[PDB]
This record gives C-alpha cells, structure tokens and sequence, in this order.
RNA sequence: GCGAAACAGUACCGUGAGGGAAAGGUGAAAAGAACCCAGAGAUGGGAGUGAAAUAGAUUCUGAAACCAUAUGCCUACAACGUGUCAGAGCACAUUAAUGUGUGAUGGCGUGCGUUUUGAAGUAUGAGCCGGCGAGUUAUGAUAGCAAGCGUUAGUUAACCA
RNA sequence: UUCUCGCAGUCAGACAGUGGGGGAUAAGCUUCAUUGUCAAGAGGGGAAGAGCCCAGAUCAUUAAAUAAGGUCCCCAAAAUA
RNA sequence: UUGUGGUAGACGAGCGUUGUAUUGGAGUUGAAGUCAAAGCGUGAGCAUUGGUGGAUCCAAUACAAGUGAGAAUGCCGGCA
C-alpha cells in the first residue's frame, strides 16, 4: 500500500496515487519509468536494496522552481557579485507498483 | 550628443525596491535602503539554505529518538542494529516519518534484534 | 525537493500528571520534569506549538541535595535598587520556601524563548500534599 | 539638548494618538429650537425659562 | 569649461569655520551653475587616413561586386538625349524597366545636362561622373546603369 | 451619488483641521453641523461653511434624500505652502513656512457605500486579467 | 544651451569698485464656463461650450520623497540592525503558477561606503527623494592585434581641383 | 618557480608556535629568523574573538559517511566496567 | 580529467543609453513618457496586459560618444 523509493539521492515515502516532485530524470511527458532502487515496499525489507520489486510511475511536467536570487557580498570590500538560480523539477505521480 | 538618462535609473531603483517589499518602515520606500535590506536578506537567504538541511537533521533525529525511547533502546545502539548488522540504507528522514503512520515502524525496530 | 516535512499544528492534546518528590534530587528532577513539560517525549515533537503535558508536584519540600550543598550553595535574586541582593542559602530556602526553589530549577532548563514563559505556567509544584487541581483527574507516574 | 536619531514617522503618530479631541455636552434649549452647549445660554436669549439678553 | 563660463574668483564661503563643503569657486563642475568639465570640442579631428593603393583595390573589388551582379544595365549617352528637360518620362523610363523603389545610379562622363537637369527632384537617383562616385555612392546604389565607354577608362584605372 | 463639495488653501495647517475632521467624520447629518459649529476652533467654522455647502449640493443639484445623508469621508491634505524668511539673533535669516489645506468633504446616501468601490477595484483587475488571458491567443 | 528662450545685467546684495539669480507649453479656436444652489465673497457643486472640463486659467505629460483615507491580516508579558529558513491560523483568486496577501510561534542573525594590521563600532560621511556631478582631446613615441603593398620596397605633407 | 616582451599593484603589517637580541625570560611592548593564519577566508570547536584547532565555500537538494570538538536539560548525540 | 573564494590588480566576454548611415516595420483602431500586476533570463536587462497620456517610435548591422551614480560635511529644488 506504501513503499519507499530512491529517486536521485533522496528517499520518498509514497502511497498509491501520489505526486511527488524529484529531480530531472530526461524522460518525455506521459511515458511510464520504472524507478528500479527500491526498499520497503510492504512489510519487506531489502536489505541493502530490494531486489526485483518495482514501482511504476508517469511524469507530469518539467517545470522550474523559484528564482532563487543570490549574491554574496564580501562587506564593505568591493564585492557586489550577483548570480541566479531555477532548480529544475520533474513531477510525477505514481500509478502501480510491481510486487 | 549629450545624455540624460532618466529611464534606466529609475528602472533599477524600481527593481531594487520591489525586490524588498512588506519591510518595516521607509526600507520599502527609500532605495538607498532598500538595497542594504535586500543585500542582508540574500545572505541571510544564502546562510539558512545551508542552516535549514543542517537543522532538519537534527530534528528528524530527536523525533526518532522520542520514538525510540518509548520501545526500551537510545537512537545510538538503533544505528549499529541498522549498520554493523541487518544492513540498511534508509534515510533518517523516513526513519522518523514512518512513526507517524506507526505498526510499519515498529518492524523495523523488532527486525533489527535478530 | 522532497516530500515536505509532517508538523502536527494546533492539535495540541496535553493530560496533567502527578509525581511526588520523595526522595529526587533536585538536577535530576527538574531535567524530566523539563523535558516533559516541553512534550520532548512525544513521537510528533512539533518544534513551535507547545505539544507538553501539564505537571503537578508533591511534597516539594522533601526534595534533597546531595552533598553539604544545603549550607553552601546560595541562590541570589537581584531588585535594580543598590544592594538589593537577596542571598538565601540551600537549607534555609528548603524550609521557608521550597516550591521556588523548584520552580526556579525547572524555569533555568528551559530554553530562552517565548513559550519559556508559557511552559513554565504549565508546573504547578506545591509544598504539601494536599493540592486543589485534582479536578482535572491527573494521572500519576514515578521518578519523572 | 538635540535629537541623535531621526524620531521616525510611527513614534511621532504613537504621540499623537492622544492628541485627539473631545464633543462638548450639547443640550437642546427650551421655549425655542437649537442645539446649545450644556449650562450656557443659547442664541436665542434664554437660560431656561428667563431673559438675560436680547434676540441675538 | 569651468575657466570659461562667465564665473567669480571670490571664494562663496570661507574656507573653514563654517559648516558646509569646500567649494573654492562658484563655477565649478559639479555646481548648478556648471562649467563642463571635459565636453567635447571644435577642434576634433574627426578624419582618417586610407593608402591609396588600398583604396584602389577597395574600389576595384567594389566594382567586381556590382558590375557583375545582374542590375547594372549598360546604358548609352542617346538615350541621355531624346529625353527633354522632364521628369515624367524618367520616371516613365524607370517604371517601364520595373527599378522604382530602387536607387538606382548614373556614372557618366560627359556629364550631359538634358539628363542632370531632370532626375534633380527624383530622391532615388542621382548622376555622377566616372571621377566623382565613391565606394559608398556606388555600394548604396543597389542599381545602377553604367554607359558605354567608362569602361575602357575604369578598365585602364583598374 | 457622492456629492462631494471642497476648497482650495484654507489659511490653517492640516494637522490643526484633521483634528477636527476626526471629530466629524463617520456621524449623521444633523448631528455633525451643531456640533462643529460649537467647537471652540479655528477649523470649525471653515469647515462648517464647506459643509453646509455640501448639503446644499447633495440636496439640489445630484437629488438625494436628505435627511438620510451622512458624512462619509473627510480628510485635510496638505495645500501649497508659502516660504517665507524671519530675521533671527546675530543674523541667521531661517525661514518659516505657512501651510495649507485643501480640505473636501464627500457625503454618501446609502450606509454601505464601501463594497461598491471595491467592487469597481475588482472589476478593473478583472478586465486587465481577462485582456491578459486573451492575449494568450496568440496560436 | 550665452548669466539672460521672459521687460536680464533686471530683481537682489554691497556706500563703492564689484557680485548677481529663478521662471516657458490650456484648447483647433476662449467657443475663458451665461444661468441655478450654497456661501459675505473668493470659491465649490450643477448647467453650457467643447472630441476630451480628472483639458478651467493652479492651466501638456505628473514619478519619488512626504501627508492623509479605506478593503483584508496581525499587534497592548514585550529584549526587536526588523530580516531570513521553517511555520498555523485567517482572506482571496493569478502573466496557473508545487498561487497571492498577513504572519501567533521556533532556529539563526552586531547596516552601507571610507581608511585601516584589524571597524557594528565609543573612528569617519550621508535626514529622505529627484535631477546635475569626475579618465576626455590635440599632436607624438612605444607595444600588441588586423589590413594594404612588398623584396631598389612603403608612403605622402603643405597646396590646387 | 628558467628566459624575452606588455601592464601592473606593494615598501604603515598583525597575531600563534619555535630560537634569540633590547626590555625587568614585564607588557596584546620593540626588532630579527622560521613555520602557519589573517590581511585577501566564508564554515564547525573555542560562550562571545581577523591571527588558536579541524578545514578551503560554483549553485540547488527537507540525502549519507567523517575531521577538530563533544553526547544530564538549554543543545544533536552513550552506555558499560 | 583537472578545477570554478578572493581585496590591489592583469586579461577576456557582454548588457544598456542618445544620435548617425542602410535596410525592414508599427502608430488617433492610440506611439513615447508613467503607474500597477502572482512574467522571462547567469548578470548587466528584456517582455506581456490594463488604467492614464495624445504623436512619434521599434527591430537587425556597423559608427560616434557630454554613455551607466549611494556616498565627495557635493550643488540645486522639494519634503520630512
Ligand atoms: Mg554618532
Ligand atoms: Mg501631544
Ligand atoms: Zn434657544
């Protein structure tokens, strides 16, 4: 009914019918992705990682978070260096999980 | 030709103080002040950035270890229980949500005395 | 990103508890009842909505201190006049007002903060045992 | 004797917040249609019922 | 500039007891009143200097481009004639050989002057002689008709 | 249905009407014209007249009911000043100001008289967000 | 831009030599608001002319500092370089966006330029807003890059057309 | 890190360890030598500290393992003998 | 694969302004200037709609600079 799945570098703790954001995975929209790493999926554990279990899911959209606006100013010593940032997202949400 | 330049400068003013809005007294009004509170904000941004993923840590480890303290073990035994033996590679991020949806949690206290 | 972080918020559910000080000491007294009062036990510790339970203590005054602390450890209080330094020893205090003492023992373990003043409301210690709050049905436990 | 830091714009409103007025007592006069101030004489000459003036 | 402007050698202020700034002389850069500190002047040069060979090679190139590149029509110094002082026929000329939103251009070296008194009031056009058209008068062109023999004497110039 | 009624640079300083305005604003008719007529004031009377003025205007040119009017909004915003010099000890020459107000009064009819302004605030966000919308069919 | 677009060397200062400013724009054409109400009147509200009267003589455009008024949220046990990362509750709906407005509460948190070995500084400058305000030009020399012409090369100056 | 050429900036240094001169093995004193830091360096420890210890910040992440330093509560983490 | 802190400073790559020359284009069905908004870029910056305003302005390539403002107990004007 849940499961727990390695997505990038971050653990998620789904259920079904859940959207989650991770990050970019280059896959097109609407495609079915078989997130492989996988660990507690019921009432299992894998030790290190469990093995041929599987969860299915579809991708939403590619959006852009937030601007994340930041400069670093050494004080009052000649540095008004200024940078910006939009982490992309991937939105998905799950559909079954293989057993 | 001669140059006034009146737009430019009133666009970047502008910019800089709609980057800081709802502060306290004329700091959203005066530019020359506005920018000074949008300097010390952006850091203040840039350090919690870091302080934030510093911090969550630490309090999914106290609401892992209240949890434990409840079962008859300290968090410090949990780790070798999880590490040395019945390895695992679970986040203590997780570790400390699944006591929220508890009977699944419990699992995993009971499988590592083994 | 991640799946955002759980914070229970406004569910605050908080039951009063007794405990009769005996034989405590009073360091390690005032740290449990501290961090029950803070709700620091609770399996959902959300860290900014006073998530504790209440307290009430019984028979303050037979709290010990250990050692020969009751003759020369002072506790100080301060008016802002000139020498307004009001200097109480240990054995002196216990007798005349012992619910103080462990009012201020538990009110320094808390953090500086604003629900500071608002946790440390939640202790109700008191000299005797007789005590007037038993219409809220506490529960009891030993040793916290 | 001078001020070190410009008194800002809310400290000089929270002074002002008693700055405020007041409605004086207002009473209807007798005999005759106005709206005079409590215990004095209106316009219309009298105080109650007795002349202590002319018509205006 | 600032020693020019109509000014004061008085000093407005004293140079110190008094609390404001410094400020030596009232037509200073920085004032109201202002003398301009740098501007620019009448004496600005403004020229530059190309070698006459490179220059002749620029032309030559030039007219490699444009003579060959299907819109420089010959045309003969008759035509010139049999046109009178009119314009109306011109521009009947221009529109009957489809070049009217052109500019198109006339090197000559006669310098005909049934030809140059038409064609004034036409913006578009515009007749030159063989000596007188430069390397931009003839790249802006776009179209231009050359006549008969300036080519045997653009071919000696090279 | 406003019928408002102002004037322009009253010889008296904001701060020293708005005192009053205060005194004014909110009540009925009848009740405000006795009692700013008998504040001890320099405002009173200045503001007294406008008002009066002010029923006048309501009453005949715009046609409302009268009696239900009520004063609605007053305010004292700040007018023109005169800067004017003032011979000082050991010749110091500062200069003082004076101020002045260019006082309004506005008098509504129905009690409400507020949502309506912010239903025409929402009606303009309304037509800006839908001409943004339709500036999407750009396809 | 001449100091001076206008009744400028005027106003003004100085006994005198002398010093020496600021300031423009309704409208298409006054068609400059008859007449009514209030008020002593100025004036304001209607009416009328006008495409436009939020073009009305204060007369093109009208920003900010500053002052008022109001919709929504918060604030009277609170140690606050005023923000930031979390965070309910409350009210709404947008350049459809993991939305906006406010922010009870938690963790953290001593401005900006100067000159200094070292400044939050009990060093120094700025009350705020707006405008003006500081590496140019002439002629040379040196070096880099690129172009033209090239192995008795290259190249004009003044002047004339 | 050797040579040729273009363009610089610097000639007020401070502290910690170490070896000494002056000083009274007094000074956060003065002047050398050497290794480091700051100057021009954020972070963690040190309660708060430019000069001490572990270290060198491209940005985002609500992931993990460690260094100095620590594990009664504030403040994350420990027990056993 | 090696990296990517940085004052004095050395080098490279760019944004913006006003005008000029070539093409192209828009504009009383409303240009510029102005305000507002929950827009887009690594940054100088650049859009979109609505209100006001009523006549010039925008894009591409080069050239030319009286070309970029927080500080000078700066000047002037206005307001605290
Ligand atoms: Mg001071
Ligand atoms: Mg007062
Ligand atoms: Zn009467």
């Amino acid at each position: 009914m849940h499961a727990i799945v390695v997505c990038g570098s971050k653990q998620y703790l789904v259920h079904e019918n859940d959207t989650f954001f991770v990050e970019k995975l280059e896959a097109p929209v609407g495609k079915e992705i078989q997130l492989d790493k996988v660990l507690m999926l019921d009432e299992k554990i894998g030790a290190p990682y469990l093995e041929k279990a599987r969860v299915v899911c579809v991708v939403e959209k590619h959006g852009l978070q937030r601007k994340v606006n930041v400069i670093k100013h050494i004080s009052q010593k000649h540095h008004l260096k200024k940078y910006g940032h939009r982490q992309p997202y991937t939105k998905l949400k799950v559909v079954r999980f293989v057993h | 030709m001669r140059i006034k330049g009146g737009k430019q400068t009133r666009v970047r003013r502008k910019k800089w103080l709609k980057q800081a809005s709802g502060s306290f007294g004329t700091r959203h009004a005066s530019y020359k002040v506005a920018k000074q509170t949008v300097i010390q904000a952006a850091k203040y941004a840039y350090r919690d950035r870091r302080n934030k993923k510093r911090d969550f840590r630490s309090l999914w480890i106290l609401r892992l270890n209240a949890a434990l303290r409840e079962q008859g073990m300290t968090y410090s035994v949990f780790i070798n229980l999880l590490k040395k033996h019945n390895i695992e590679i679970n986040r203590k991020v997780l570790s400390e949500l699944a006591i929220k949806e508890p009977s699944k949690f419990n699992l995993i206290v009971q499988k590592v005395k083994s | 990103k991640t799946s955002m972080l759980t914070k229970e918020q406004a569910n605050k559910r908080r039951q009063w508890y007794i405990v009769d000080a005996a034989g405590l000491v009073l360091g390690k007294l005032a740290v449990k009842a501290a961090d029950l009062i803070r709700g620091k036990n609770k399996v959902d510790f959300t860290p900014n909505q006073d998530c504790g339970d209440y307290l009430i203590i019984i028979n303050s005054d037979q709290v010990v201190l250990t050692g020969n602390k009751k003759e020369n450890e002072f506790w100080y209080h301060h008016s802002q006049y000139i020498g307004g330094i009001k200097k109480v020893s240990g054995r002196d205090m216990l007798k005349k007002q012992s619910d103080k003492l462990v009012y201020n023992a538990v009110k320094g373990m808390l953090p500086d903060n604003r629900l500071s003043r608002r946790w440390i409301t939640k202790v109700h210690v008191f000299k005797g045992d007789k005590h007037n709050m038993e219409a809220q049905k506490p529960t009891t436990l030993n040793w916290s | 004797a001078v001020q070190q830091r410009r008194s800002s714009k809310h400290r000089r409103d929270k002074r002002r917040s008693h700055d405020a007025l007041t409605a004086q007592a207002l009473s209807v006069c007798q005999k005759c249609g106005k709206k005079k101030l409590f215990h004095r004489v209106c316009s219309c000459g009298m105080y109650g019922d007795l002349r202590v003036k002319k018509a205006y | 500039t600032k020693g020019e402007v109509r000014g004061g050698g008085k000093k407005p202020y004293k140079q110190k007891h008094t609390g404001k700034a410094r400020q030596g002389s009232t037509r200073n850069p920085h004032f109201v009143g202002g003398g301009i500190v740098f501007g620019p002047k009448p004496n600005r040069n403004y020229s530059l200097k190309l070698n006459k060979k490179a220059h002749t090679a620029a032309l030559h190139t030039v007219w490699s481009e444009k003579l060959a590149s299907d819109n420089t029509h010959l045309v003969d110094q008759n035509l010139f004639n049999k046109t009178e002082g009119k314009t109306k026929v011109m521009m009947q000329f221009l529109k009957s050989a489809k070049l009217l939103d052109k500019n198109v251009l006339f090197v000559v070296n006669t310098l005909n002057t049934n030809l140059e008194q038409s064609t004034s009031n036409i913006k578009n056009v515009q007749v030159k002689h063989l000596d007188k058209v430069s390397v931009r008068d003839l790249m802006l062109a776009n179209a231009l008709l050359v006549e008969k023999e300036v080519l045997k004497a653009l071919e000696g110039k090279f | 249905m406003i019928a408002f009624a102002k004037q322009f640079r009253v010889r008296i300083s904001p701060q020293k009407a708005r005192l009053v305005c205060q005194l004014i604003v909110g009540k009925k008719t009848a009740d405000a014209q006795n009692i700013l007529s008998n504040t001890p004031k320099k405002a009173a009377t200045l503001i007294a007249k406008l008002l009066n003025s002010a029923i006048a205007n309501a009453t005949n040119n715009h046609g409302m009911n009268g009696d239900a009017l009520y004063v609605f909004e007053c305010v004292a915003n700040q007018g023109p000043s005169m800067k004017r010099t003032i011979p000082r000890a050991k010749g110091s020459s500062n200069m003082i100001t004076k101020r002045s107000s260019n006082l309004v009064v506005k008098l509504s009819d129905n009690p409400n008289e507020r949502q309506e302004l912010i239903k025409q605030q929402k009606a303009l966000v309304k037509k800006r967000v839908e001409g943004q919308q339709k500036a999407k069919m750009a396809r």
